[PDB]
């Protein structure tokens, strides 16, 4: 049972979840988001790192 | 240019296991619910009686909408457990929402309908019912200012790491 | 809903070193989007089937292949498949190898093609499932929509 490293509740199916591009914590859809740069680059950032940089 | 839009992939399945109503003597039941989806399994605690209330939420981050959520209600035994009943909910029938719902009462069936070794429904209705909610959530949106901040911050770090 | 579009994302073949690739495929039709998980190597195999409810046929299926990075994931290639071109069949197929292009072409903030071929290819099966019948009322609606794609409901 891999589980979101933020909420510790959501369980990931194999290969699901995203790693935070900053802290590398694997997170579920409730716990971080995506920043898309032009049409060819995307990064992922968890809500804890978001909070820190606010 | 730079977007914080989360887009529209439905990956987070939320399931609310509410309660059940069994036909028969209450001392006969000490039951739990198991949920299975995309080879992930979760379970409530066991609750006694003919009207158990679990009120437990479960979340699964998945990517295969082509399957279903198997729900099983099990009567706990000290040596073996015995299935009270089951339903199978195709993931394509599950609403997309941001809110918890009231659930619906579903009749529990006794047996899976199997085709080609995979479950595709259930059969042989019992007189028991379960109250269950399920919904998919959409990904979060990051506001544009905050997205631009993160893109620049981590572009600079990427540029530094590459050097 | 005129038809259910089935899309089988089978595998891909990348030019260059195995260890450079850890890739996933995303699909978009109208505002419905889907994704595979990431698989390592120069010839990853996803073998994942997707389905979309299609009501208009003048648009396309956008397919993107992304490569995971520590910070950024990078889009390694894309194709845009006009829906009107997809085979009409209930039968799954072996897929066709399609060369991945470097970027989308836009008309009015919206994809209308791709350009700049890469040396990477994707194996995709796509087909429209046959509807069971088309009620007289809906046939009139589809006849109008198809007749501006130089198309018309099969008389049978
Ligand atoms: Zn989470
Ligand atoms: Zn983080």
């Amino acid at each position: 049972a891999p589980t979101c490293g933020i909420c510790h509740k959501t369980k990931f199916a194999d290969g699901c979840g995203h790693n935070c591009s900053y802290c590398q914590t694997k997170f579920c859809a409730r716990c971080g988001g995506r920043v898309s740069l032009r049409s060819n680059k995307v990064m992922w950032v968890c809500n804890l790192c978001r909070k820190q940089q606010e | 240019g730079i977007s914080g839009g989360g887009g529209g992939i439905l990956s987070l399945l939320c399931v609310g296991v509410k309660k059940a109503k069994f036909d028969g003597a209450q001392e006969k039941f000490n039951t739990y619910v198991t949920l299975k989806v995309q080879n992930v399994e979760s379970t409530t605690i066991a609750v006694r009686g003919s009207q158990p209330s679990w009120e437990q939420d479960f979340m699964f981050e998945i990517n295969r909408l082509d399957l279903g959520l198997t729900v099983e209600v099990w009567n706990k035994g000290l040596i073996w457990d015995t299935m009270v009943g089951t339903v199978w909910i195709p993931l394509r029938t599950i609403r997309q929402s941001n809110e918890e719902g009231p659930g619906e009462w579903l009749t529990l069936d006794s047996q899976a309908i199997m085709a080609d070794s995979e479950i595709c429904g259930t059969k042989d209705p019992t007189f028991h019912r379960i109250l269950l909610d399920a919904h998919f959530e959409l990904p979060l949106d990051i506001p544009e200012e905050e997205a631009r901040y993160w893109a620049k911050k981590l572009e600079q770090l990427n540029a530094k790491l590459n050097s």
